[PDB]
This record gives structure tokens, sequence and C-alpha cells, in this order.
């Protein structure tokens, strides 16, 4: 049996809400063994939040959560929980769960699930097209006003990959996201190929394929 | 120092990360390598003990109150970032994380001005993006200029992380306004300065024209 | 006493 822990749960909650995350083991267990939360902010390091010793039922957490959240663990469904109440938007962040080894060293870790704590409405994108002109030219889609994250964008439906750069995000004022996706291409083909650019915001459940032509006069 | 610290390094460099989690003498220490999109990844536990399956290049040490992490030979698939651990009795504190980066010869970026497409301008607002494609170093500066007017607050910039094919950054800066200050002003420009150019080069368009 | 007990967990 091989060992992992899969995390469910998570999404988008308003400030003051309260969310549990999931985190089932197999191949181990967690009765027998300790279970830690870390998170992470988008582009920041990574902060504990909290660990279980079920075994001599010790709780510890950091400073940031006390009082608000709670980890815990159900034996028979060898599944641990972090039950988080008061959520702040400083709360937003990728939450992974991962098992202690010697010392509290965290040996296997889970997949990681995306907890967005804000006052903005779920909402998709506006996409529009970034036009080419006059070598090599360069064409885009503008994703604009999406919440909350994650978009995925590709080309072609997957057929162009070569020359792609999506930008990460940007938290506009508005409580808003919105990114880039450009490509480069060569200017002979602007006559021949088309390009679409695809974006999906599963949060929505929207979805956008825009032509990317070079604009006409 | 919320934030990774930033480390330029060459494929058979050597490398020595210092772990900065306000520590004590008595602390347990690990330390992790974590790619992005990725969860880290467990490298060495107990201040020293290669943690199995772990390269030998990567060791761990303890001097008094400092712990180390050294990987005595650079890999191309050793370019992450890597976070120490430590360990208390009530507590566990990650320090703020070195992020060791390709290093790789200058190159200039290529420069494009997107004005905003007939469909958002209908919509109310105006996002015009100027595109900076495949330069290194990262350290770039951006610059907007609307009717000549130097720009600062309206615009947001973003970078991709450093290419895996070819060691280049690329970056986005997006000027908004909403509809009606676009169309009081003609000339918009956006003017870039690199360590690959001798001089700013400056993409710009007049809005209305081709 | 946290970053003690997984020690004594993997001797059980």
């Amino acid at each position: 049996s091989e060992v992992q822990l899969v995390e469910s749960g998570g999404g988008l909650v308003q400030p003051g809400g309260s969310l549990r995350l999931s985190c089932a083991a197999s191949g181990f267990n967690v009765s027998y063994s300790s279970i830690h939360w870390v998170r992470q902010a988008p582009g920041k390091g990574l902060e504990w939040v909290a660990s279980i010793y079920s075994y001599y039922g010790y709780t510890y957490y950091a400073d940031s959560v006390k009082g608000r959240f709670t980890i815990s663990a159900d034996t028979s469904k060898n599944t641990a929980y972090l039950q988080m109440n008061s959520l702040r938007a400083e709360d937003t962040a990728v939450y992974y769960c991962a098992r202690g080894y010697y010392g509290a060293a965290m040996d296997y870790w889970g997949q990681g699930t995306l907890v967005t704590v804000s006052s903005a409405s779920t909402k998709g994108p506006s996409v529009f097209p970034l036009a080419p002109s006059s070598g090599t030219a360069a064409l885009g889609c503008l994703v604009k006003d999406y919440f909350p994250e994650p978009v995925t964008v590709s080309w072609n439906s997957g057929a162009l990959t070569s020359g792609v750069h999506t930008f990460p995000a940007v938290l506009q004022s508005s409580g808003l996201y919105s990114l880039s996706s450009v490509v480069t291409v060569p200017s002979s083909s602007l006559g021949t190929q088309t390009y679409i650019c695809n974006v999906n915001h599963k949060p929505s459940n929207t979805k956008v394929d825009k032509k990317v032509e070079p604009k006409s006069c | 120092t919320q934030s990774p610290s930033s480390l330029s390094a060459s494929v058979g460099d050597r490398v020595t990360i210092t772990c900065r989690a306000s520590q004590s003498v008595s602390s347990a220490v690990a330390w992790y390598q974590q790619k992005p999109g990725k969860a880290p990844k467990l490298l060495i536990y107990s201040a020293s003990s290669l943690y199995s399956g772990v390269p030998s290049r990567f060791s761990g040490s303890r001097s008094g109150t400092d712990f180390t992490l050294t990987i005595s030979s650079l890999q191309p698939e050793d370019f992450a970032t890597y976070y120490c651990q430590q360990s208390s009795s009530s507590l566990i504190t990650f320090g703020q994380g070195t992020k060791v980066e390709i290093k790789r010869t200058v190159a200039a970026p290529s420069v494009f001005i997107f004005p905003p497409s007939d469909s958002q301008l209908k919509s109310g607002t105006a996002s015009v993006v100027c595109l900076l494609n495949n330069f290194y170093p990262r350290e770039a500066k951006v610059q907007w200029k609307v009717d000549n007017a130097l720009q600062s607050g309206n615009s947001q910039e973003s970078v991709t992380e450093q290419d895996s094919k070819d060691s280049t950054y690329s970056l986005s800066s997006t000027l908004t306004l909403s509809k009606a200050d676009y169309e009081k002003h003609k000339v918009y420009a956006c003017e870039v300065t690199h360590q690959g150019l001798s001089s700013p080069v400056t993409k710009s368009f007049n809005r209305g024209e081709c | 006493n946290l970053s003690e007990l997984d020690r004594l967990l993997l001797e059980l």
C-alpha cells in the first residue's frame, strides 16, 4: 500500500465565514501518525497553521489562527480536518496537509487546495483580444474582471503551446482578478493561421473562446 | 521578508542557504524544496539527516544557533525555492526561504504595445497593454506616457516565472483608464529601459489610427 | 515536546 494524502473542500468564503478542509489518508494510520496543516499565500512563503497528534491527544496552533481554527481527526475514516472559522482576507492561501516524520519534518504532502476569503462575488471574465500588428508578431487575450481564481487559458484547444506566456493574475482594486495570455508567432502566419484563445473559469462555470484577428482598417 | 529571497546561480555551483526561522539551539530543523504549482519535498530532517531518496549532494549542518543547507553541485533540476523549518516544543516556524534562479547571459526584451479593443471600449473601460518578451535579467523598468505626461498609479505589472527552455522572463504592464479618460488623450507610449538595451525603447500609438 | 512526539510514534 502506497502512502498518500488527498485533500477535499476549499473555495470562496466571505469574511467572518466558516469552512472545513479534509485530508483523507491512505497507506498509513492517522491514529498512529501526526498530521500538519501548512498554508501558502500567493507569491509568499510557507506558513505553519496547525498540528495534531491523535495518539497523545495533543493539538498545536499558530498564533495567527489560534481561537479561530480547529484541527481534528476521525480515526474510523482515517481523515484529518481543519475547521476554519472567522475567516479574514489574509487567510487567503493554498492549504496543504502533510504527514509528520522525525522532528515534525513533513515527508508526505497533499495536493493543496485554494481558499479565497473576500466579499467579491463570483464572476466570469470578459475576454478581449490583443490584436497583432507589424519577423515575429505578438498577439493575445486580456482576461479581465473575473473572480475568484483560477482561470485556465489555452490556445487553439491546446494545439498551440510553443511561445505562449500566460501571466500570473493581478488582484485589482475592485477586488476582481485580471490577466493576459500572449503568444509570439511568425508574421507570415497571421494571414494563414487562425488563432483562438480558450478561457475556462470553473468557479463561474463560464467558458469563452475568442478569435484574435489582426484589426481591420 | 514575507516573500522568499532571490539567488542567481549556475549549474555546477556550490550553494549554502542559512535558515532564518528565528530558531534556537534546541530546535529540530528540516529543509524543503518547492517548485511552482507543487507541494514541498522533504530534503533534510533533524538538522543534518538526509531523507530517503534525496541525492547526496544535499547536506544539512548545524553550527551553534545557525542552521545551514548546502548543495555541493547545483543540477538543472535543483533550481527551485528552498525553505527551512524549525520545530520547538509547541510551535513550527518556516523561514523566509531562498529562490534559486538560473544565471544567464543578458538578453534584451522584444517590446510590443496593444491598444484597447473596440469590444472593451464598448463596455466602458480601456486597457492598454505593454509586453516585454523573453529577457534577462528580471530587473526591467516600464514607464507609461500619455500625451507626454509620465504616469504612475494607473498601471500594474505581472512577471512570468523563469522559462525552463531559455531561462528568460517575460513581463506585462497594463495601463487602465475609463473610456472617458482614454478619449481625452491622443498619444499612448510605454518606455522600456533594461540592461540589454543601450538606449530606452519606446513603443507607442495614437488613438484612432491604423 | 511537539518536536519530540514523532520520534516516539515511529518507535511504536
